[PDB]
């Protein structure tokens, strides 16, 4: 399965 | 550069970024638990629990007791495993998440059933939704406060109503 990283600040 | 550019970037459930899982049929993003099952990291492609349930329910009115009788079967299975994301994705059950803070007869919380689930520590239907309204029935039996006990009627009924639609229950 893909993944991503996300940020409230980005 | 973004691995999934067509893919959420916060979670269905919490609603919250962080290290995300994205489907392949569909644009949501869940967190590694917050998914039900937990996300099989290593599978291609991978379909979240939302286009499972679409592929089950468009190839598959019925009675409680029937519904309740059934053996824990894969559909079964991910069927309850919906209904209990379902509760998790609504932000009061944050409030039945953890283990409580009291002494009833037999506790229970959201977690909890989670683990049992992923487990497969239920044979039958009932053994889930039994967990489930034994956590309302100790909200009522232990707490009298006006605003948590509106809340934890508000999640009740949010779990009952989730549960006649996804095992497709008659009304009347
Ligand atoms: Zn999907
Ligand atoms: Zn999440």
């Amino acid at each position: 399965a893909r993944t991503k990283q996300t940020a409230r600040k980005s | 550069s973004d691995p999934c550019p067509e893919n959420s970037n916060i979670c269905e459930v919490c609603n919250k970024w962080g290290r995300l899982f994205c489907c392949d049929t569909c644009p949501r993003s869940f967190h590694e638990h917050c998914h039900i099952p937990s996300v099989e990291a290593n599978k291609n492609p991978w379909s979240c629990i939302f286009c499972r349930i679409k592929t089950i329910q468009e190839r598959s009115g019925h009675q409680e007791s029937e519904v309740l009788m059934r053996q824990m079967q894969p559909e079964e299975q991910l069927k309850c495993e919906f209904l209990l994301l379902k509760v998790y994705c609504d932000s009061k059950s944050s409030f039945f998440a953890s283990e409580p803070y009291y002494g009833p007869q037999k506790p229970m919380w959201l977690n909890k059933v989670k683990t049992s689930l992923n487990e497969q520590m239920y044979t039958r239907v009932e053994g889930f939704v039994q967990d489930m309204r034994l956590i309302f029935h100790n909200h009522k039996e232990f707490y009298r406060e006006d605003k948590f006990t509106r809340l934890g009627i508000q999640v009740q009924d949010i779990f009952e109503k989730n549960f006649r639609n996804i095992f497709a229950i008659q009304e009347t």
